């Protein structure tokens, strides 16, 4: 059934579509071509479908917090004199019905975070993400002047297509390399990312330059908001910023045995990393809750962030 | 959405002839600080409670957030009023759902799953709810007041700032047993002679009552045990709207790795979220900092009183309520089982 | 007055002990006094066990109970246990899990309402003090134990302070199953529990490293993970454990290595206190003059005679409040929560 | 370029008795401490002065710069010693470049980048050499006397002084202010190796009229709350302001330095020394397991790591204060401290 090349194929469907929903509609999408009738038989299923889910893609973060959504439903109306069958047609029967929310979470999201943009400030964001860029748009549309500063996102050079994006709604942008994020501290009023996931303890985890803008925000006395729908929350508890399931390995050095001048203000363009280097370095980061000033949601704005393990508490049981 | 629309003028006050007199007392600051607009409020909505009538829960509700919007925007600043006006709405929504069924967990699970008399003469109920939050309202500062056996100890020194009847309640009732002492950096300009007046009340008390300058808190502050400071409001994101100059003790403490505990009852919480601290911070008359009679300085420099001060969440390091004492990462739980999370805007 | 309350910092802790059953109360039961005499003699074992033992005791406690016929069993059984606490107490002050114990068993005293033949009554009640022991301590424990062990990697050098069952159990069962791994053991004075722990960890075959609390700068250096055993954790999010164990985590931090406090939920409490200072037991003062490598060997010191000795006073605090900023996770049966969110807990009981 | 190399070792005996004789009780450590070393070995190189004869200037600066070499060598976490090496090499030098002054008829370094590329040069400068020497060894005697007097500025009243360990120099620096003062002192022993030293000071301390109170190290944190300064003594103060302290003191600076508490050092000027601290596991030593784990456990120490370090490192930036017999000075004031008092070429012995 190739649950991986499902998942893979909503992604390109529909690119206002998040990681952990993709997978939610993958499982749906099982469970409707899913011939089994034992709860033996209907619960062995996709857990080696999750399971193979989260084997078949990398970095699996986003799409196992969607994952432990979906079985946690499962389970939950399963327990209650729980019959296999009207769980079945009603995930496949509202699975375009969910798809509606998740669009519905992040519309929630972009209301309630506009208004942390007041009139003539600057916003810096690292990358691109759908629900900053939700966000900054909706606070365009009500005639708010604010400019942006967007990072060139290396590897995945997002910083291009955001600032693209807000430049069409005639948002005044600027582009700053990842080096450069600590000097333009100063002419930044907040600062604003997005989060593949969100840890137990309220923690991000994002592109691989997130943890430095909280870092250096948190160092100028800036605020630093986090935007995540709640079915990105996830029941992980890394002990580090540097305590996650790496895909690929990560760090690793040469071992050369007897093998065999640059000016500052120069612009060496061609004198960057290959892929091959780059696939060395790491994808994500992550940020600790105590960078977080306030992690705004479809449930909120989260500023407790032990209220993010509060809802995972929820979640299970 | 307020009650200018959905009634007139004169119908209001002839209907509601409370809301009108609060309206017009929150304008004028005639009705002012958090326990008396939440007194007067809190009568206020038994009126309304007692006057409205509805054939639908429904109808109930949106009158009451249409008055509640309108004394709101009466004094905005006043989180107190729309406080008790949240905390009825709740009252009346879930009394209304026990009734709904005596007729026989997680938002994160509603993403996936099931899509979709009532409301007349429980007001008999609701105005008895209403007196319950009255009594709620008198036990704040006997509730808060007990808990000083806990953290006020003999031959510790307390810094404490401009005047609070809690915090005042507070130290005398430990005080009437321990013996320890107590700075008192007075609110000048505006809570100034409310603290001199409680200062001399501590200490005759036998609390051995020091008043220092606003410019003196961070050179006494290397010899304090604990601040323990009083608040106008607690807001949404855990912050603290608070008198002027509280940020200098807050500050000047988190310096000196000394503790900052809050005494305030409840009802001073409010699920407003600051997306700013300048429609937050209220600025009274110059007069205060400066006499009028002083021609040439006031014509040609810019003369501004702050009456209120904004402390960050994370400043606090306890709160001491009615209900007991709470880390600042608890006040998420407190709204959510107070308020019903759409009555935030009003 | 029966207060005191000076210009001594310490002068409020409770320094009152009964070390002998001189003139004891009538009304205590056995299995009470030999719990009083070994809470107030062992070195050896603590909140965890102390719980256990109090409500095993308790059963034989109310089993032995025998109602009076003016009254009957709700009303006055809850009066013969105060005497049993009253008693206990007096030897040595209650552990926070004990004292939440008790709250549990007076309640369920109070909530069988007027209903059943006696011997019921006590054959239920045995039940929950069975069932708590059963869920709340030891199933909760090995809970943890599984929660915190997938937490170690290959390579891991895991520190543990003084002699904790929870964390003990967490390293034996983590070479069980087969992880390489080294334990740095830090001990301290007066009373060296670190020893029974090395003791211990060394007999399940496991590497080790031993060296005092004054060496915990150096030793850090090596270390990758602390492992931390609670009496309680404070609803602010802080861990209240054993005395060094603040300065263990502090460190810890300096060092960026990750703080793991496991703590049984039942062992959660209301109280928050912003000092350890306020909320402490005292141990006694002579424990402080034996000179160092050994305990209760006989050497005297030079501050032997400290009661006697104007302004000089020796001292040693049972415990220590590490704040909330200093510990990375808090491991519970609840699974791998921020320490902050202990009071959410309390509200799911 | 040691003495070995100069002269045979036989005749760097009969020629320089005490040299050999220092460096044997320097390497089995029968001569200890910053102090003790400090004076035998000026009084060495007194000696050592009197008895070569090395006519033009070169030849004694190249004699005690080898002979101090092996000195430094014996036992090279004793900087004491090099200091005073130090300090002879400038006497001779600035001496002798007086005398040069004295017939008749930099100041900056960065400047010098554009800088530019003896006569009667003299024995017989023993006298004025050995002048300077006994003189050392006389300021080093006066050390105590006036650093104490500055207490008054920094010890009053009712206030609590957090200290660690044994420290002649601190003590007298708490008994010169306690005859006019009555404060409050705790004294945090240093188990393992400055046990015995502290609980005797802390005696003399209390029958000095000073309210003393004895805590273990694991104590340390648990107090921080209520002591208003934190005073230690140093074993060295390294290159980069470093200390090279008594073991258990980076838990006083670390709690120190959570508590917002001031750490201030009393130290004399002797113990200056400007080697840089490259590696901190060579500077730490370390003691035998004794101390800690006794040898009659014969299982244990045989299936454990048993490390006791008598040493800790403090760097720089958690000292507020230095109280030395110059004076109170910052940390960052201790740069040009060096620079007065020792020639720059003498940095490596």
């Amino acid at each position: 059934f190739d649950i991986v090349q499902v998942y893979k194929k909503f992604l390109q469907d529909d690119p206002e579509i998040t990681m952990p929903v993709a997978a939610i509609e993958a499982l749906v999408q099982l469970l409707s071509r899913s011939q089994a009738k034992t709860i033996s038989e209907f619960m062995d299923i996709l857990q080696n479908g999750s399971n193979t889910l989260k084997e078949g893609v990398q970095n699996n973060i986003s799409l196992s917090a969607g994952c432990d959504i979906f079985q946690r439903f499962v389970t939950r109306s399963l327990h209650d004199v729980g019959d296999f069958e009207q769980c079945k047609r009603h995930l496949v029967e509202n699975g375009k019905l969910f798809i509606q929310r998740a669009r519905a979470c992040r519309q929630r999201i972009a209301h309630l975070g506009y208004p942390l943009i007041r009139d003539g400030s600057v916003i810096l964001t690292h990358g691109f993400s759908r629900g900053v860029a939700a966000v900054l748009l909706a606070a365009a549309k009500r005639h708010v002047r604010f400019k942006v500063f967007v990072t060139e996102s290396r590897p995945s050079g997002s910083g291009c297509l955001m600032t693209r994006t807000l430049k069409n709604a005639c948002i005044p942008t600027c582009m700053v390399l990842d080096s450069a994020v600590s000097f333009t501290m100063n002419r930044v009023d907040l600062v604003l990312v997005g989060a593949e996931g969100v840890v137990e303890n309220g923690g991000l985890i994002n592109q691989i330059g997130t943890f430095q803008l909280a870092v250096f925000a948190k160092h100028a006395h800036k605020p630093f908001y986090a935007v995540a729908e709640s079915h990105k929350f996830v029941r992980m508890f890394p002990l580090s910023q540097y305590d996650i399931p790496f895909s690929r390995p990560i760090l690793e050095f040469d071992d050369p045995s007897p093998e065999t001048p640059t000016p500052s203000d120069a612009i060496h363009n061609e004198l960057i990393m290959n892929e091959e280097q780059i696939r060395n370095n790491p994808t994500l980061d992550v940020t600790p809750p105590e960078f977080v000033s306030g992690l705004i949601t479809d449930l909120g704005i989260i500023d407790s962030k032990s209220g993010v393990s509060e809802e995972l508490i929820k979640l299970y049981l | 959405g307020p009650i200018s629309e959905f009634m007139s003028t004169i119908n209001v006050e002839h209907t509601y002839p409370a809301v009108s007199s609060l309206i017009a007392d929150l304008k004028s600051r005639k009705v002012q600080g958090p326990f008396a607009v939440a007194v007067e409020t809190a009568l206020v909505m038994r009126q309304v409670i007692s006057q409205t009538r509805w054939s639908t829960v429904d109808q109930l509700i949106d009158t009451v957030r249409a008055v509640g919007s309108t004394l709101v925007k009466a004094q905005p600043t006043e989180f107190s009023c729309g406080n008790i006006i949240r905390r009825i709405l709740r009252l009346i929504r879930e009394e209304y759902q026990e009734l709904l069924k005596t007729a026989d967990y997680s938002s994160m699970l509603n993403l996936l799953g099931r899509p979709t008399t009532g409301g007349m003469d429980m007001r008999a109920v609701i105005i008895s709810g209403i007196q319950d939050v009255i009594d709620e309202l008198d036990k704040i500062n006997t509730d808060i007041e007990v808990q000083s056996m806990d953290h006020l100890h003999s031959n510790e020194i307390i810094l404490t700032q401009g005047c609070s009847k809690t915090v005042e309640a507070f130290l005398r009732f430990a005080a009437k047993k321990r013996k320890f002492s107590v700075i008192v950096a007075e609110g000048f300009p505006n809570n100034q002679k409310g603290s001199h007046a409680m200062a001399k009340r501590l200490a005759q008390a036998g609390i051995d009552t020091t008043v220092i300058s606003d410019a003196t808190i961070f050179a006494i502050m290397s010899r304090v045990n604990k601040v323990i400071l009083g608040t106008h409001a607690i807001l949404g994101n855990g912050g603290l709207v608070t008198y002027s100059g509280a940020q200098l003790v807050a500050q000047a403490a988190r310096h000196h790795a000394t503790p900052v505990v809050v005494c305030s009852g409840i009802y001073k919480l409010s699920p407003v979220y600051p997306y700013d601290l300048e429609s937050i911070i209220q600025l009274s008359s110059p007069d205060k900092i400066m006499s009028f009679n002083e021609g040439d300085l006031i014509s040609r420099a810019e003369i501004l009183n702050p009456y209120y001060d904004y402390i960050p969440p994370d400043l606090v390091d306890l709160f001491i309520t009615n209900l007991g004492g709470y880390p600042p990462s608890y006040l998420y739980r407190i709204m959510n089982d107070t308020y019903d999370a759409s009555d935030t805007i009003l | 007055i029966f207060e005191e309350k000076q210009v001594s910092i310490f002068s409020h802790l409770d320094w009152r002990r009964r070390r002998t059953t001189e003139n004891i109360p009538k009304d205590i039961h056995p299995a009470v006094i030999r719990l009083g005499l070994k809470l107030a003699n062992y070195k050896i074992f603590g909140s965890n066990q102390r719980c256990i033992d109090l409500l095993k005791t308790f059963k034989i406690v109310i089993q032995d109970y025998q109602t009076p016929y003016g009254t009957t069993l709700s009303r006055h059984l809850t009066t013969h246990i105060n005497s049993q606490i009253a008693y206990l107490v007096s030897t040595r002050p209650l552990s926070i899990s004990m004292g939440n114990a008790i709250r549990f068993l007076k309640l369920e005293i109070s909530v069988l309402d007027i209903d059943l033949t006696d011997d019921e009554g006590k054959e239920l009640l045995l039940e929950k003090i069975d069932s708590y022991i059963r869920d709340r301590i030891i199933i909760a424990g090995q809970v943890i134990v599984q929660a915190a062990t997938e937490k170690i990697q290959d390579g891991d050098v895991i520190l543990t302070y003084l002699h904790s069952s929870t964390v003990n159990d967490v390293l034996i069962h983590a070479k069980n199953v087969g992880k390489k791994f080294r334990v740095v053991v830090v001990d301290s004075r007066p009373e060296f529990e670190g020893r029974v722990c090395l003791k211990l960890l060394t007999e399940h075959g496991i590497e080790c490293t031993y060296v005092m609390i004054s060496a915990l700068s150096y030793i850090m250096q090596e270390v990758t993970k602390i492992f931390l055993g609670g009496h309680a954790m404070l609803s602010n999010g802080a861990l209240y454990s054993r005395a060094g164990t603040s300065l263990i985590s502090l460190l810890g931090h300096e060092s960026n290595v990750p703080v793991i406090a496991c703590c049984e939920s039942y062992k959660f409490t209301e109280r928050i206190q912003l000092d350890s200072l306020v909320y402490n037991e005292l141990a006694p003062g002579d424990q402080l003059v034996n000179m160092g490598v050994d305990d209760f060997e006989e050497k005297p010191g030079v501050l032997a005679n400290w009661k006697s000795v104007k302004n000089l006073k020796l001292l040693s605090l049972k415990y220590d409040v590490t704040p909330p900023r200093l510990i990375t996770v808090c491991v519970c049966e609840m699974g791998l929560l921020p320490s902050t969110s202990v009071p959410a807990i309390i509200n799911e009981f």
